[PDB]
RNA sequence: AAUGGGUAAUUAUAGCGAGCUAGAAAGCGUUUCCG
RNA sequence: ACGGAAACGCUUUCUAGCUCGCUAUAAUUACCCAU
């Protein structure tokens, strides 16, 4: 669950509970998650982040059941991503999803787990 | 004086080409790569700045000494037809790139088409253990013919270069076939053909008569 | 200017399967003359509806018989008095090859593959499937990059080190990119009559049978001649695609060296020409530097389908017998009877402009 | 019967009654169905989802009819297949595919049996 | 359609909009002057006409982002670009408040054959934003004149919207 | 209830300077289309009229 | 031994995710009624 | 017989100039299975 007010220390905090490379101690503290592998996330989430904006949730939900579909294949295989979803509640978040303003606010809760990956990377 | 000058070449391939975009909401299994389209005719077409991103680029090391940096630092033969906007006077200079769209809708029907984007299946195999990784990007097909619409700017700073300003427009008309027209590149993808040039005076009354025969050798 | 381009006139001496990751599965295709025909089932299905046998036709693809012709789809032709062609136009003729040579078993084959196309139906060898042979010749042929390559670091051992080449964009530094600098077009498409549809054929030292294998692929017929354009900017990239008639045969002078001793002779052919390996045939020691993957590489087949105790099994095929005559005398192309080729064997020559 | 809300959790509902190797418990949980038969079903359906996108519903119904042609086909020899079908409802939701919105419904409800499949492995 | 019109009919580079001759400045509105204050030309904002013509066929959202990276001119890195653009047969209504002062005298007519040079200019340049690489082609249709306001007659005028 | 989180919008315009080609931005707040603004006006009857109001 | 079948993997990977110019500029700051 | 009366916050102004969705990538690997 993410409010409003919540949305964005969840996923700092998410992103510290992410287990990085303890091995290969020369250039340490890199995650098992990549940063084009999480932009493959993000740009699912952001583009309904724009169409959200402009249409209704109605004539929108079938793409947001899709997000469902995609972050569960794109975490079945290569299981750095299953790392992410798990610590990152994101298959429990789009549970939640049922308004335009939740819509705005998943997609607005994926930019900051971008944001703090890149910030501690 | 001023007038406007139309350069309507027809861009055919023979190598498909692949201008991509993100269709960011992709399926499994499916195209991950794909080509921009029409948003209503979903027809694939060329945009202006793929054309003027490789008119500039491959003339940037023809008619460009002391090489540039940035595209601020074009030595002012580039900047007078490419715009320069670090510059108090090549600000959008002179010409306009207007977007190859298709022309041949049913020239490639009657040959048998399916779609008009083929699909390339294409596997960055691992040299160690020989592991696969397949992809599938879109690709124009090969008889397709496009419309390049390059708009040419007169003014009266002109003067005696005019002339000077096409055999740079008809080497950047040279120099991308001897190249790709954007793509993956490297393997095929747009070894195109710049097909049937003409110019024509769509404003101000100017003659090009002697201007069309100096775009045919 | 600093283009400089190249005719590599590649002659496949060999059936050669390239591409397009899909196939026609069994009961797809009806061997009604000594020709295949691969209809559109969606047309053959849309036309059969008509002719109102819809609910036969799903009763025909789950029952087997002992039988293998009468599980095809030429039998539901018989059955059923079909007298058109008229579908999705497309056939190719055949040797008595591809099915076992005895007759009660010929046109009984199953699962072709599909070759490469474009959108118009005819076929083609695309650039980016003869620039992965090239890549594994200036592999294997380099001194620098032969090296203790495929650190993994991490994890499994699988892993080669990609960058190892530089071709990234590579901030700072100015951008090299040696096969930037490489650029192999397509060929141009030629035409459906030089498709065989040849199947692999497995053979190992020990067990000296040759054992059949239900791949089909539709491979080019040998002694076809495709070109190619390969141009070249840079110097560096310049100098190391005249060179390939040096490296080529380097590469594969070391590949006689082993996976082609410790075999008999006969089901090896001789050159002529540069030689390459083309996709969809002799694997894993061709698509592969080799020098670095013989102990890695058998570690992915711990399975049923287990890689042998050796480096591998040899790739083969049955295609028509043909010859080039072009020494003094009919050059003999083979040194067996029985119609071996080894898959993806091809030659080329290699000429500026 | 699958609507644009709850294509995905029927999709999920369905493998898990996939019914495992419940024999040889060495590397237990294994489905009978594998994943590259999977994907053949998947090549069928992840190739009308993107030509659905550019061409009509109306000249494009003769692969649509061929689905039903194919996942009878593919279930009718290898048991495991048949195992699908009948769980996962593919038979039925083939029976309702009269628009394109259904066309990307169900080629898009296939995607989540892949996704799925590969998560639960 | 100022900029376009203004290399046409100046007769000398003029470096501010106020330095645009009597024809332009009289259309277009000059605050130097004060007599041309209170410009004859009211433009007003152009919306979707055909919006339920986009429904109903191939297109879904009204704009269409395109991706555009550049590329670094030594090292060959990428920036990519994410430029909103709308879709390609949007039709938007177009409206051209002309205003017949009683000093207008016999400029009706000429005016005309500057504001139609100024649609026929549109029509080969661009619209907004990038227009050299794209995005501009503007084609207007559909050119009539119609009195919103009485007394008078543009019956011998919409031939000159052919 | 026709989705609108503040009832002014803010339009961004420039200036393009001639023959430098500057621009020179400027963002002016408008109140949005769709407002509708209630409007009284109040026209007086006394007996200095006479006949006058229908002009 | 013949017969009848193919089967299993990977389904994109890694990077960039916008950069720089302008960020308002010219006017009018009370006029008329009035002693 | 209102510190009142008359008075448009208004005129002029393109969100514009420059920018390749690019870079590397053989649809391939393995050789059996059923009785």
């Amino acid at each position: 669950i993410l409010t409003d007010e919540n949305y964005v220390d969840i996923a700092e905090k998410a992103i510290l509970k992410l287990e990085r490379n303890t091995r290969n101690r020369k250039n340490p503290d890199a995650f098992f998650l990549t940063t084009s592998k999480l932009r493959n996330l993000l740009s699912l989430t952001s583009t309904l982040f724009d169409e959200s904006k402009v249409k209704e949730y109605d004539a929108l939900l079938d793409r947001i059941a899709y997000l469902r579909v995609q972050f569960v294949y794109q975490a079945g295989r290569e299981i750095a991503v299953k790392d992410l979803i798990e610590k990152a509640q994101i298959l429990e978040a789009l549970k939640e999803i049922k308004d335009r303003e939740t819509l705005q606010r998943f997609c607005r809760y994926m930019e900051a787990l971008v944001a703090y990956f890149k910030f501690y990377g | 004086t001023f007038a406007k000058i139309k350069f309507s070449a027809q861009i055919r391939l023979e190598t498909g080409l692949h201008i991509g975009g993100s269709d960011a909401f992709a399926a499994i299994g499916a195209i991950n790569s794909p080509v921009i389209k029409d948003p209503i005719t979903n027809l694939p077409i060329i945009p202006g700045s793929s054309l003027k991103g490789k008119m500039r680029t491959l003339l940037a090391k023809v008619y460009n000494e002391k090489v540039a940096e940035k595209p601020s630092d074009d030595s002012d033969i580039l900047s007078r037809l490419f715009g320069n906007s670090k510059d108090k006077r090549f600000k959008m200079g002179r010409l306009i790139f207007r977007d190859a769209f298709l022309s041949n809708a049913d020239e490639l029907d009657s040959l048998g088409v399916r779609s008009y984007t083929e699909v390339k299946f294409e596997n960055t195999i691992d040299r160690i253990t020989a592991e696969a990784n397949p992809r599938q990007i879109e690709r124009a097909i090969r008889n397709s013919t496009f419309d390049f619409e390059l708009i040419y700017e007169i003014t009266d700073e002109n003067e005696n270069q005019v002339e000077e300003d096409f055999k740079v427009i008809r080497d950047g008309l040279k120099l991308l076939e001897l190249d790709y027209l954007g793509g993956s590149g490297s393997r095929g993808y747009g070894k195109v053909a710049f097909e049937n040039l003409k110019a024509t005076t769509v404003f101000g009354n100017y003659d090009v008569k002697t201007l069309n025969e100096l775009l045919t050798a | 200017n600093d283009y400089r381009t190249f005719k590599l006139s590649l002659l496949t001496l060999a059936p050669i399967h390239i591409g397009n990751g899909e196939k026609y599965t069994s009961r797809e295709f009806i061997y009604e003359n000594k020709k295949f025909y691969f209809p559109d089932m969606g047309k053959f299905y849309n036309k059969m509806v008509e002719k109102r046998l819809a609910e036969k036709f799903e009763a025909f693809l789950i029952q087997t018989r002992p039988n293998a012709r009468n599980n095809r789809l030429i039998s539901f032709l018989n059955d059923n008095r079909i007298a058109e062609r008229s579908f999705g136009g497309y056939s190719i003729s055949e040797t008595g090859l591809e099915s076992d040579k005895n007759p009660n078993s010929a046109g009984a084959i199953n699962e072709v593959n599909k070759f490469i196309r474009d959108a118009f139906g005819n076929p083609y060898i695309p650039g980016s499937s003869l620039k992965g042979a090239i890549r594994t010749i200036l592999m294997n042929t380099t001194p620098k990059w032969n090296n203790e390559n495929a650190v993994n670091d991490f994890g499994r051992f699988p892993k080669e080190n990609k960058n190892l080449i530089p071709w990234g964009p590579k901030k700072g530094k100015e951008y090299d990119d040696l096969f930037n600098a490489i650029r192999v077009s397509d060929s141009k498409p030629f035409d459906n009559k030089s498709l065989i549809l040849v199947q692999k054929w497995d053979y190992s030292a020990k067990t000296n049978k040759a054992k059949p294998l239900p791949l089909y692929r539709e491979s080019i017929s040998p002694l076809t001649k495709i070109e190619f354009e390969i141009t070249t900017t840079t110097d560096e990239a310049g100098r190391l695609i005249e060179e390939l008639g040096k490296r080529a045969q380097a590469f594969y002078k070391d590949y006689k060296a082993f996976f082609l001793s410790e075999f008999p002779d006969d089901k090896i052919q001789a050159n002529l020409q540069y030689p390459i390996y083309l996709g969809a045939g002799s694997g894993a020691w061709t698509k592969t530097l080799f020098k670095q993957a013989d102990g890695i590489l058998q570690r992915r087949y711990s399975r049923m389908k287990t890689k042998m105790v050796k480096k591998g099994v040899l790739k083969l095929t049955k295609a028509p017998l043909k010859t080039v005559k072009i020494p003094s005398g009919n050059h003999s192309l083979v040194k067996n009877h029985e119609s071996f080729y080894e898959m993806g064997k091809a030659n080329f020559m290699i000429k500026e402009i």
